[PDB]
């Protein structure tokens, strides 16, 4: 026969192996395909969809409809946060189970920008200004005002558009982030400020929610496949 | 547009019915397909198909719902929902494949004082949880499809103890989104928000969506309509406020096959 | 028969080529060749029945 | 004509802005996800984008093999109250989670199936003794064939079904099936019934399982040691591992949140919280 | 014969 | 040697499997064919071909000659069936047996059109009008000729022509029916009702049969390969 | 002497084509091509002398 | 319990390669990881085994590491894992330059955390010259087979 | 309409040919023709009573 | 030429019918 | 797809050659080909800013 | 050389 | 087909 010599890796199983082998149901008639609507070509398309962040995990709210609504109120103005949020998007708990945070949690390495959505759910007579804040790592994280507005921010008008987006640009020292909790490939600050205040007239509603959503740009990829951490089976 | 067109204005017209809107917030056509009649190429069964066109692609309206502050939500099949619906029910009993697409118009007004926000889902193969944790997949076929009238989300899951005479009903639990799986996650699917500051409407265009070109439409729901309060119904400092929730929905490019005696289920 | 693709080369040591040969007559005993496409996220993220301008109102 | 593998857009340059053009305010009501990209609300540099998303595409986040289930068989004497144990499976990928999650992401797929086989085995009893190689046989057995009774019945004899006899020791067996589905294809979830329920009927008459579809959707493997017995005792277990090759998927799901519970969407009661405490304005 | 891609 | 590595599947032995082997007679001599009558290229071919239905599988009929003979009679006109068959080519008892039912059982899924053709054996002085029905599945399977009429249907003339043939067209939800009883893959109810009645003149016989076949038109096919439970060896 | 031929594709991740090279010199040692011819039933399903027309009556 | 083990992938634990690697600051390339796999018998009786096969898991950071060699994470749907026979050729696979820099540092002259001092010392603190605290993930390796009543 | 600004409603506007009882709930008027109206800016709506008659012309 | 793996032929529409062609008639006696 | 190239001959018994053929889509995955090469190394031995002359006094 | 089907 | 180095 033709001379051969067997090399190392010979009859090994890699689970991610690439080859062909026989078939079991040999000119078999295959059901041709139709043109069923919502096909997807890869899983970045699934994280560009905006999906609802569960910004409120305290121990009465979360695990209840109660967790995804940030309450807000007429309040006199104050520098102090209506939410804080680490940019660890596979690993924060109010991001991790997000759609996005769910993709990211079967791969090692995720990296490009993200953008945040929030959207104002009072009546039409309430009006108000708030500022949405992104502070890149390695300064004090910030609990007022005053720190949350030098980093990247917008400052949202409530009105008729009921919705404002702040974009979260990729800035990183690595080329990719890991998807757990990191400090080496940590991603910095998400807040939330009053800039003016909320302001309703009488016969109103004084305390309204917003809602928030995650998703990704178009610059946005991951790597390393892996398992997640998100299900298992005991027994 | 110069003229006055509006994105927020919106009038449509099926059959002998026409819908007007004056604030909309646009419109939204699942997957971006609109609905299609079935192809040569991708047809099945061989008999001459039955379009009743006009006669059941039109606006049906089913019984009106109502939101208040304890509300936890509302769902619905397609066809299920439409089952008693003039000559469309007719055609679904009447035969034994049928396939439709639909256009889905939720309605909800307020006032410029009144605040909160219903997440309007389409959910293709819509399957949600049952009530027993003796069982599984036990929620019976009268159960599983209400008709009109629709079911409802609840915040807590309760198992059914009676295992004598078993509910055998579903337990969907709203942050759930009565299926495992989380709500906030809802928006993968086609849908639209009723924010009553925003908008009084959702209107979503839905294709047939199915693994196969046609279906029992009798034993087989192919979309799902869920709907539930993302940010709780508010009013003025009014305690028990209360506002109508009404659907109208329409069949659209509706075929059927397999002509016989017509279908009368166990309903109840 | 050979087919003849290129390779993404990642870390360096031209083109670099690879070959590939189908050695059974069904589809399903073959490899996958992972030249796969990409499509626009549209249908899932602006499923709305006019056209979306970013830099307009969204509510006009 | 974009592939998988290209690298995603550059960043262009964008300087300072004081327009009517709103790119950051939006309204999600519509439906719609605001398409921003960083240059829209903050000042950018140029920015020559090599990142691709070639890992991601659905073949390279199906493409690995996945336990779906164990089977236990031996190779003892048949005794009058206990007879020689072969192997019944019922082929799905619901018996485990892992990728039974993967491709819940999504409502429909078509994809052809590779199946590897790993096969390993152990004496059970104290004994000195010993066996000689053994030699499996992994038959599939269709919706409709007759289902082995005894582990050495007629129907071993496979005809028509396909069957592999593997070798103990050598590389792990492996087979391919191309799209098998009656449909055109696979449905992850069935919103419905296989019976529709006639007044004129029995409840019992017209009752069947929610969401379920064929009963027999697949058929079963059925795995047995061909060696006649030893005098010791050898149990062996065959590890099923599926990977969906050259796959194509349909309407985008929301991923499983609490575990498992049957291989419909039912949930078990304690098991409702996957979120945990974490405060709103706490980094 | 062959085939370039 | 040429430098080789062992994949999965490497000294497995495949009973489907397709490769080349040593030939244990090297140059033998091969008779060479002649042109026998009667060539099969496909089993579709043998399905096409109409077989008799054994439907009355009474416990005294079955397993006779009996079985394959429909007995009619001169009564008075009614509504009730001559017979009901489920559309269940494989596992219904009266068509598991013909050479299509037979075929169908080595194969797990069937798919296209059927056509059942009566012959009428009484004799040529009698007359007669039948209803012949084909039902999809879905509804109250028919027991008066009042539902069976708003099915697929013929309704057959006795006379020269001895024979009359119904199409059951496909008419199917799934692309491929299961060759099993299966209610998700149904396929409906095959019956046969008295139109008019027989009418005979004296001197007559008052009774007699009529035989029905089975076979598939040009638009069926089997696919995935099965063993059958029709033949067994035990011991 | 390579045979080159083409696959009828079932699922999708132009044409595909397969190798095949005989190795031995007695065409029994072959592989199965599957490549197989059909033929019209008519020797079976319509053996009359007198060709059958299925509007015409069978029997004038 | 029956034991499998686990170790973080890393050149560090010999010193041979450590060293050579170590006449360089960085570095990029594909890695070749090969296994020799060996067994012996612990005690004295007789008995016998019967041929084992091994699964190598690799779980990147993040992945569920295996408590038990026979809990759910084993399954492997992500993660790539080799399945290797007794006996037979020493198992080998390839990996890409994986590393999240543009080249892999064998000197990093730095911490993965500033301490603020509007934060505890404890909480500012790490390793000196430390940067990923799971850098490549974990090696988790079991023998597949149920256990011999011989070890 | 003529209530305030601040009001809001939506309306069913009905034509039921004839032949069948005379709509009196809400669930036989949809059947037929009809107009669902929203209250807003355009303060009024129109529905059109198609002419649908046996007859060429009908009785005054 | 006609191969296995070729596509079985296409179902034509066909429309209502009133003639003197009799398809469905016919007379298994003849042995077809 | 075959890659042919020559070999270095140390012991002697034309240009041998020897042939390379890549079975994987990775380039991870092929072989060195110890292709390399060479650079001067002057950014080590001479990193100053004023190019040397060796046969010129170092310092001027 | 090669044949083509 | 054939590369040459
Ligand atoms: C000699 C061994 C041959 C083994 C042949 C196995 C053939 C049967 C393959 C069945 C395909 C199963 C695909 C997965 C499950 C379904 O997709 C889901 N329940 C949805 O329908
Ligand atoms: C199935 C087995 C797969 C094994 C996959 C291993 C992948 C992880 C490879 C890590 C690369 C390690 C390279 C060496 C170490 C680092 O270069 C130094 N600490 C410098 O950063
Ligand atoms: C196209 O394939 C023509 C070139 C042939 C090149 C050599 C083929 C190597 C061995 C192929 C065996 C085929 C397996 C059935
Ligand atoms: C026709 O075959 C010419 C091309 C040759 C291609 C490579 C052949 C691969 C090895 C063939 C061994 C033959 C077995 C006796
Ligand atoms: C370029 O490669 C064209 C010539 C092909 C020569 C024969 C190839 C030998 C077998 C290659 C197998 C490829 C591995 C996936």
């Amino acid at each position: 026969g033709l001379p051969v010599m067997n090399t190392p890796g010979s009859n090994q199983y890699l689970t991610a192996d690439n080859f062909q082998s026989p078939c079991a149901l040999p000119e078999f008639d295959v059901t041709p395909p139709i043109d069923i609507p919502g096909e997807v070509k890869n899983m970045m398309e699934l994280a560009e969809i905006d999906t609802m962040i569960p910004f409120d995990l305290s121990a009465t709210k979360k695990n209840t409809m109660e967790m995804y609504r940030v309450r807000l109120s007429d309040k006199p103005h104050t520098d102090d946060p209506i939410l804080c949020l680490s940019l660890s998007p596979a690993s924060d708990p109010r991001l991790s189970h997000t759609m996005l945070g769910e993709i990211l949690n079967y791969y090692t390495h995720w990296a490009g920008s993200l953008k945040f959505t929030f959207l104002f759910c009072g009546s039409m007579m309430a009006t108000g200004k708030l500022l949405v804040s992104y502070a890149p790592p390695g300064a004090d994280p910030p609990k007022k005002r005053k720190e949350a507005m030098l980093g990247t921010h917008v400052i949202w008008d409530i009105g008729l558009q009921s919705s404002c987006t702040m974009v979260v640009p990729w800035i990183s020292n690595t080329t990719y982030r890991q998807t757990i909790d990191d400090s080496f490939t940590e991603g910095g600050y998400i807040s939330v400020f009053y800039q003016t205040r909320i302001v309703v007239p009488l016969s109103t509603p004084r305390e309204m929610d917003i809602l928030g959503f995650v998703s990704a740009c178009n610059d946005f990829s991951v790597r390393l496949l892996r398992d997640t951490t998100h299900i298992e089976q005991k027994a | 547009e110069a003229c006055g067109y509006s994105d927020r204005v919106l009038q449509l017209t099926l059959g002998n019915s026409t819908i007007t809107t004056q604030e909309a917030a646009n419109s939204v056509v699942a997957y971006g397909r609109w609905p299609e009649y079935l192809r040569d190429s991708e047809a099945n069964p061989v008999d001459q198909p039955t379009e009743p066109d006009v006669a059941a692609c039109r606006f049906y309206t089913l019984d009106t719902v109502s939101w208040t502050k304890e509300s936890r939500g509302w769902w619905w099949k397609l066809p299920d929902a439409l089952r008693d619906m003039g000559l469309f029910g007719q055609n679904m009993y009447y035969h034994y494949l049928g396939r439709s697409g639909y256009t889905v118009h939720v309605q909800c007004n307020a006032s410029k004082f009144h605040q909160g926000a219903l997440g309007v889902f389409a959910v293709p193969e819509m399957c949600l949880a049952g009530d027993s944790n003796t069982t599984t997949m036990y929620t019976s076929y009268q159960n599983a499809n209400p008709g009109e009238k629709g079911g409802t989300f609840t915040g807590t899951f309760t198992p059914d103890n009676n295992q004598t005479s078993p509910a055998r009903r579903f337990c969907p639990v709203d942050y759930l989104l009565g299926n495992g799986t989380l709500l906030g996650n809802a928006f993968v699917f086609p849908h639209q928000i009723i924010n009553l500051r925003t908008n009084n409407c959702a209107t979503l265009v839905l294709p047939y969506v199915n693994s196969l070109s046609i279906d029992s439409m009798v034993k087989h729901n192919n979309w799902g309509i869920a709907i539930l309060p993302l940010a709780p119904l508010n009013f003025a400092s009014e305690s028990s406020p209360e506002i109508p929730i009404t659907l109208t929905i329409a069949p659209m490019c509706c075929e059927f096959n397999g002509l016989r005696n017509i279908t009368l289920p166990r309903l109840q | 028969g050979a087919q003849v693709s290129s390779q993404k080369v990642g870390a360096h040591e031209s083109t670099i080529n690879y070959t590939t040969i189908n050695y059974y007559r069904d589809s399903a005993s073959n490899a996958a060749s992972k030249q796969d496409f990409s499509q626009d996220p549209s249908k899932f993220t602006e499923p709305i029945k006019d056209v979306l301008i970013k830099t307009a109102p969204m509510l006009n | 004509a974009a592939t998988s593998r290209d690298a995603l857009p550059n960043t262009e340059a964008s300087g300072p802005t004081h327009s009517k053009e709103i790119p950051a305010l939006t309204a999600v009501e519509t439906g719609a996800t605001n398409p921003l990209v960083p240059s829209d609300t903050v000042q950018t540099r140029h920015v020559v984008q090599h990142r691709s998303r070639s890992e991601s595409s659905i073949e390279s986040f199906f493409a690995r093999g996945a336990c779906v289930t164990i089977m236990t068989v031996d190779n003892s004497a048949s005794t009058t109250n206990k007879d020689k144990l072969f192997a019944v499976w019922k082929i799905t990928y619901k018996d485990t989670v892992q990728l039974r999650r993967k491709l819940e992401f999504f409502t429909y797929s078509r994809f052809d199936m590779e199946l590897t086989f790993v096969v390993t085995a152990n004496f059970t009893e104290t004994n000195n003794g010993h066996a000689l190689n053994q030699v499996y046989q992994i038959m599939y057995v269709p919706p409709g064939a007759p289902v082995p009774e005894k582990w050495d019945d007629y129907t071993w004899q496979t005809s028509s079904n396909p069957s592999i006899f593997y070798t103990y020791g050598t590389a792990p067996a492996r087979i391919s099936v191309p799209y098998v589905g009656i449909s055109n294809a696979y449905s992850h979830f069935y919103d419905g019934f296989s019976k529709v329920p006639l007044k004129d009927q029995s409840a019992a008459l017209g009752d069947s399982l929610y969401g379920a579809a064929s009963l027999n959707d697949f058929g079963i493997l059925a795995v047995r040691v061909v060696n006649d017995h030893n005098p010791t005792k050898v149990t062996s277990k065959i590890r099923v591992y599926l990977k969906p090759k050259h796959i194509r998927v349909w309407c985008p799901r929301p991923p499983r949140a609490v575990a498992y519970y049957g291989p419909g969407v039912d949930y078990k009661d304690g098991t409702l919280t996957p979120l945990s405490t974490k405060d709103l304005t706490t980094y | 014969g062959s085939s370039s891609t």
